[PDB]
């Protein structure tokens, strides 16, 4: 029994804080605003049954911003194929990855 | 130096099994100091200074009052440490054999999945490359708690004080 | 997916601002 | 009558409690008896912790100050001369 | 009558609650600590032992 | 996740286990509430610093204080039962049964 | 009689004075005869880290003044 | 306990539930269940007893071990989704072990070990509120979230829940244990019916709490907590057996009585959606539940055994504590089923 | 370069103790009609190298009864959050400039109990556990009333920065702004370091010793120098909130010079408090924190929160 | 890195002193030394017996006083926002509700000991 006083009163006691999307003090964004809006703009009002299938893309974006597995997994297999590479000598970093040239300011 | 907040984790799941295999509750109370400590180290390490800090002011400030406790109530002739029962010294050299275990398959084996998944590169990585400005993020979404969260204040103190009532009837026989 | 669209090494090449912060 | 003998009693043997009240009453009432709250609200907004971020000119905003300083637009001279 | 309604062996052992549900008081007396407040001890002016 | 991620939930699990399985007194059943705590706490704040959710920065805060607010509850009954029984024993919680 | 202990607190009082003098002097050599700079938020941390590539050498101290440019 | 903060704890209790059942944030559904925990432990010890301290201290642990799984799966469901809104839990994990968390709060086997003690250390006046009050939040929170249950888990819990209510309620001569068991049981039927439609589990619920409040303020206007001390109340006061009687074979689901309602409509809505083994097995679950309510009836009411002598005096004085909702309570409890058609106004 | 600050911040720090010690003793004499050490080198000055080189070759004894890690762990503790608490302090410029320095200060106090309490506990011996009872009691009296005292102070500072407390007071002493509060907050830290007229984990004439009464040698000398670091680090921290110093940044000299004869003052009217005032009893000391002091400490932080409001003198953030 | 560097220092120092306290001096212990003191005399029970609290819901109680500490901890920053008013009631509305407590352990005798 969700008795939804605040949507009938008016009073928002905890709908400031549901989502990283809401106003914030100074205008501080979320590290996923851009997905979670994507997200919440597409299922909006479509119902939570539709919303699984129809804005599964939005859901998959905003999950990857929020964990980055497959960023993470797509990292680690270059750096393994760079480490295997380094290990047979079939390539040598660049200086500018070997902390030779001046990072642009 | 690049894995500090993995060498601090692992110590905080060190401090956990230290606590749980439960020797005395003395004992106990500094296996919770090393863990509240060393979380405080991982939560300033990823820059929440004011609650990595004031997780260990609160949890510094409670385990004294379970120590006046722990010589008061659970105060036994010969107080247990995790070398005094072979009950205490298995759960305590288990949980060890489950973390080093636990450590080695994520390290040696980079994607591990236990329950979830989780990835073996640092922790370094996850970080965001923004800039905060004049601001200290976490303080101020802190601070927001008496402009935004006025209900979540009004809760708490209620609880609070209710609490203290709570306790005065309870301790009143 | 695609291929993420990166400008080349030469168009983002300006005279830089060579001072201080103070 | 009694509120004298009250307070003249309260302040004979328990004079700590009587100036935390009155120091606790006080800091309740005054702040809304006050004609400097709304300057410290002002101060708060007045300082810029973002950045101003400009808005596209469509030639229909009067008093929005597309310029470095020219006079349109919010002025702190109030504070200067607080 | 009783804790249970069928009892085996070991429950029959077992009493049923009291009436009120008062359970009588444990006489496990709290013991107090014979602290030796003894000669050695400068308040005791060297040579008092205080056994309290 | 992380490999700390992994460290923090496996924490938890481990005083979740402790607390489970007690052996004699009920301090180090509250020891291990504690601990779990204070798990919760590192990884909301660890979740909520690294997504940048500003305005959720104060959940640590309020877990924490309904936290002791259970250690407090906890204390109490424990004094209680010192009190009924002279030790905190798990074992004299044995008049209910079934 | 009450002079006699002054020289214990003269003593206190220099070893007392050692480490603000020595914390003044060592941030002032190791960042070119000037106040170490504060980091408080993550502005001055980038302030002073484009400093750093500005400089060349790897060190923020060292400031390029109208003389670089150009 | 001053009446005051009594009172002040009782309206806790209440808020506490309120603010589960009235938030959208999952912080505050588990700040409400922290507050209903901390105002209910010296409720559950308002009369010190041993006994009492015992069920306080044993409920105190399991609400604060299912408070804890309910934050760590609130946690995880924040990590995976970064969503603290009432809704679809976006984790299998975080899902079972959120359910494990509500059904030990509910008492739901095999996390019914707690019910059956607490209930019986604590008075009626305190063992009433525990087995009616506090179903409300646990429930409300499962069906906000009954589209992400796992159905498998909720039924297994379900269906051992009835069995074991069953068979504990067998064995017991304490009435506090019996009702304990009962309750075990209808929660089990409860929440059989989550997963498939959540206004025959609010129908259930407000039919439980009805029967559950007679027989409680029944109990206590006999003062009765043991099966040889209620049998005397046929002597002094007749009339409380035999609603007592009535109340019991409601309770069994025996029509044309009110407790036939919430199992006929279960069974309904359950072989809607093609399930024809659960109801069944639920229904011949519930003869063990008949059977001790039947056993009760007859050393009741329905049989009469001896009283004492001291009985001649309590003839003389009439109860003076007045409930003034125990014959709505009882009415609405037996004579409700020709007005099942009033299901739609939960919906 | 770091190590060597870190080296010239604990051995300048410790030398100070030692030479404290003399200080006390000779405070204590003048005061009491008598003179210090005056034998052992003139005016005394070598009285502590001979007590360090006494205790230090003295045989250490380990008790029988003695649980060895926890014994042998405390005194580490004690002395090494006692050198810890002087990292942030600002003396014009700290060595380690924290945005939350004053909470790193509360929490290093707050561990460093625990020195107490282990000594205690770990001593196994009546005394040294009614010394270690007596160090939670008088830390739950006075922390509350500490930090919101701290925290009323530092709401005209803007930050919990402590290098920020030198701006502040650019112009004025905080002390002219919060005399009650400081009053409360000198009594607070007198309770704190287990000092003047709250001597009672120690308690020589009632306690023998205290919890340090089964430590010998080295470590009761570590427990001794912990001590009067703490005492030296709290005074310090006294005189930065409050009695606020002219800083010339081109000659942080002044500073440091004004900065260390107020952090003398305060540490000379510790041991004059010291030798004035007989010693609480620790059940008044708890009625005192939490009856007198609490409800005014309250009172004032209600008043501290409000005043900036109503006169728009909020300070700035950063 | 540097509170890392202190930390270790100060530890490492401290060791060194234990270890100097323990190896320098030339030890001759033997059983009556070691044995438990008592003001000359021997003790009579152990020194890990119960040892009754009289405070004990004064400790209690200064654990929710602790927590309150905490949530008024963030008080420095909330001063910066615009909703001064909404900011101050709260700040106010949680000091009184600490005071009330305060005065709720004092009058029910909460704060007295035994």
């Amino acid at each position: 029994p969700f008795f939804d006083v605040q949507k009938r009163l008016g009073l928002d006691l905890d709908r400031w804080m549901t989502i990283q999307s809401a106003e914030q003090p100074h205008k501080i964004p979320g590290r996923c605003h851009a997905f979670e809006k994507e997200w919440i703009e597409c299922a909006h009002g479509i119902g939570g049954i539709r919303a699984e299938k129809e804005c599964k893309i939005e859901f998959d974006d905003f999950v990857e911003c929020l964990l980055r597995q497959k960023t993470m997994k797509r990292l680690s297999a270059i750096k393994r194929q760079r480490d295997k590479l380094i290990k047979e000598g079939k390539y040598t970093p660049p200086p500018h990855h070997l902390g030779k040239e001046d990072p642009r300011p | 130096t690049m894995y500090i907040a993995f060498i601090l984790s692992t110590i905080f799941v060190i401090g956990f099994v230290g606590f749980s295999s439960k020797p005395s509750p003395i004992y106990g109370g500094l296996g919770l100091i090393v863990s509240g400590g060393v979380g405080c180290g991982i939560v300033l390490n990823f820059g929440g200074s004011f609650l990595g800090l004031m997780v260990f002011l609160i949890y510094l400030g409670g385990m004294l009052v379970v120590f006046g406790y722990t010589t008061a109530m659970a105060t036994e002739m010969y107080p247990e440490v995790w070398v005094s029962n072979k009950t205490v010294f298995g759960a305590f050299v288990s949980g060890l054999m489950m973390e080093f275990c636990m450590v080695y398959y994520a390290l040696k084996e980079e994607e591990v999945e236990i329950i979830f998944k989780f990835n073996g590169l640092g922790d370094w990585v996850i970080y965001d490359t923004g800039d905060s400005g004049f601001f200290s993020e976490e303080a101020m979404g802190i601070a927001a708690l008496y402009s935004y969260g006025t209900w979540l204040v009004i809760v708490t103190g209620w609880s609070l004080l209710i609490g203290v009532v709570v306790i005065m009837e309870i301790t009143r026989g | 997916p695609g291929i993420v669209e990166l400008p080349t090494l030469e168009d983002l090449k300006v005279q830089e601002v060579k001072v201080s912060s103070s | 009558g009694r509120i004298a003998s009250f307070l003249k009693n309260a302040w004979a043997k328990e004079p700590v409690l009587v100036a935390s009240f009155a120091i606790g009453g006080l800091a309740i009432i005054l702040p809304s008896l006050s004609p400097y709250t709304n300057y410290a609200i002002r101060i708060n907004r007045a300082t810029p912790y973002n950045y101003p971020v400009p808005l596209r000119d469509d030639g229909n905003m009067p008093d929005v100050p597309s310029h470095p300083q020219d006079p349109q637009g919010p002025s702190l001279e109030w504070l200067k001369n607080l | 009558g009783g804790a249970v309604m069928y009892p085996t062996k070991e429950t029959a052992h077992w009493k049923p609650p009291p009436w009120n549900d008062v359970d009588p008081p444990k006489d496990t007396l709290v013991s107090n600590l014979t602290l030796n407040f003894g000669p050695q001890h400068p308040a005791a002016h060297g040579v008092l032992r205080l056994v309290m | 996740m992380p490999l700390v991620y992994m460290n923090i939930i496996m924490a938890f699990a481990i005083a979740l286990a402790g607390l489970l399985m007690y052996r004699s007194h009920l301090m180090s059943s509250l020891l291990c509430l504690e601990g779990m705590m204070l798990s919760l706490f590192i990884m909301s704040t660890l979740i909520i610093l690294n997504t940048h959710f500003t305005l959720a920065n104060m959940m640590p805060i309020i877990l924490l204080v309904f936290a002791a607010c259970e250690a407090a509850l906890g204390l109490s009954l424990l004094v209680m039962v010192s009190n009924t029984y002279g030790t905190d024993y798990v074992q004299n919680l044995n008049l209910l049964q079934c | 009689m009450w002079f006699e202990i002054l020289p214990g607190i003269a003593v206190m009082a220099a070893c007392l004075f050692i480490p603000g003098m020595a914390t003044a002097h060592i941030h002032k050599f190791t960042n070119g005869g000037k106040e170490k700079r504060v980091a408080h938020f993550s502005y001055q941390w980038n302030l002073m880290e484009r400093d750093r590539c500005i400089s060349g050498v790897n060190r923020y101290h060292v400031t390029k003044g109208l003389e670089n440019i150009d | 306990m001053n009446p005051i903060i009594y009172t002040t704890l009782i309206m806790t209790v209440m808020s506490g539930t309120m603010l589960v059942m009235i938030s959208s944030h999952w912080l505050l559904i588990w700040i409400g269940f922290e507050m209903n925990l901390l105002a209910m432990i010296p409720v559950l010890m308002k009369n010190f007893n041993p006994r009492a301290t015992e069920a306080a201290t044993k409920y105190f642990l399991t609400q604060a071990t299912a408070s804890m799984m309910l934050m760590m799966a609130i946690i995880i469901n924040l990590l995976y989704s970064g969503q603290w809104t009432i809704t679809k839990m976006f984790n299998p994990v975080a899902m079972t072990m959120m359910t494990m968390a509500l059904a030990m709060k509910l008492g739901l086997s095999p996390f019914h070990f707690w019910v059956p003690e607490v209930t019986q250390g604590i008075s009626l006046q305190a063992g009433l509120l525990l087995l009616t009050w506090q179903k409300l939040a646990p429930l409300s929170v499962l069906c906000q979230i009954s589209q992400s249950i796992n159905p498998n888990l909720m039924l297994t819990m379900a269906m051992l829940s009835i069995l074991i209510g069953g068979w504990g309620g067998l064995n017991q001569t304490q009435l506090r244990k019996i009702m304990a068991y009962s309750s075990i049981a209808h929660m089990g039927w409860m929440t059989a019916v989550l997963p498939y439609n959540t206004t025959m589990t609010i129908l259930n619920l407000l039919i439980y709490i009805t029967m559950t409040l007679a027989m409680f303020m029944l109990l206590i206007h006999s003062s009765a907590t043991t099966t040889l001390s209620l049998s005397h109340t046929w002597n002094k006061m007749p009339v409380i057996t035999s609603l007592m009687m009535v109340t019991l074979l409601s309770m069994g689901g025996l029509p044309p009585l009110s407790g036939f309602m919430p199992k006929w409509m279960i069974i309904q809505e359950m072989t809607k959606n093609e399930s024809i083994i659960m109801p069944t097995l639920m229904a011949m679950t519930a003869l063990l539940n008949l059977y001790f309510y039947m056993r009760l009836a007859y050393s009741s009411s329905l049989t009469m055994f001896p009283s004492t002598n001291n009985m001649k005096m309590k003839w003389q004085f009439e109860h003076t504590k007045q409930m003034k909702l125990l014959p709505t309570m009882i009415v609405l409890s037996t004579l409700v089923l020709p007005m099942t058609p009033a299901l739609s106004s939960l919906n | 370069m770091f190590m060597i600050n870190i080296l010239s911040l604990i051995i300048p720090i410790l030398l100070a103790v030692a030479f404290l010690t003399l200080v006390e003793r000779k405070v204590l004499g003048y005061m009491q009609l008598r003179k210090g050490p005056n034998v052992v080198g003139p005016y005394g000055l070598l009285q502590p190298i001979a007590d360090a080189l006494k205790l230090f070759t003295k045989e250490p004894l380990r008790p029988a009864t003695s649980s060895i890690s926890m014994f042998i762990i405390a005194p580490i503790l004690a002395l090494s959050l006692a050198l810890t608490m002087w990292v942030p302090l600002p003396m014009p410029y700290p060595l380690i400039n924290m945005n939350l320095g004053v909470l790193f200060m509360l929490a290093m106090s707050s561990l460093a109990v625990y020195s107490i309490l282990w000594s205690g506990w770990a001593s196994n011996s009546k005394y040294a556990l009614i010394g270690a009872l007596r160090a939670v009691a008088q830390t739950i009296s006075y922390e509350v009333t500490l930090a919101i005292i701290l925290l009323s102070v530092l709401l005209m500072n803007g930050s919990y920065t402590l290098s920020t407390l030198i701006t502040t007071q650019e112009h004025i002493w905080m002390i002219f702004t919060s005399w009650p509060l400081a009053m409360m907050w000198f009594i607070s830290t007198l309770a704190e370091t287990n000092r003047a007229p709250f001597d009672l984990t120690e308690g020589e004439s009632e306690l023998v010793s205290g919890f340090n009464v089964e430590y010998a040698a080295g470590p009761f000398a570590m427990f001794f120098m912990a001590e009067y670091a703490n005492i030296i680090m709290m005074n310090a921290f006294t005189a930065i909130l409050f009695l606020g110093a002219s800083h010339d940044p081109h000659t942080p000299e002044l500073y440091t010079i004004n900065f260390v004869l107020k952090t003398l003052a305060l540490t000379i009217t510790f041991l004059w408090i010291r030798a004035s005032y007989p010693r609480f009893r620790y059940d008044q000391l708890m009625h005192l924190l939490w009856k007198s002091f609490l409800p005014l400490t309250l009172a004032l932080c209600m008043w501290h929160i409000s005043l900036p409001i109503m006169t728009a003198s909020i300070p700035p953030q950063s | 890195m540097n509170i890392m560097l202190t930390l270790l220092t100060n530890v490492t120092l401290a060791s060194l002193l234990v270890l100097i306290a323990f190896w320098l001096p030339q030890l001759n212990a033997y059983s009556e030394k070691t044995s438990p003191y008592e003001c000359g005399f021997d003790p009579m029970g152990s020194a890990r017996l119960p040892f009754s609290m009289k405070f004990f819901l004064v400790a209690i109680t200064f654990l929710l006083f602790d927590l309150e500490i905490a949530l008024l901890l963030p008080l420095p920053w909330a001063s910066q926002t615009n909703n001064l008013k909404t900011m101050l009631t709260m700040a106010l509305f949680l000091l009184i509700l600490l005071a009330a407590s305060l005065a709720y352990e004092w009058t029910q005798k909460g704060l007295e000991w035994a």
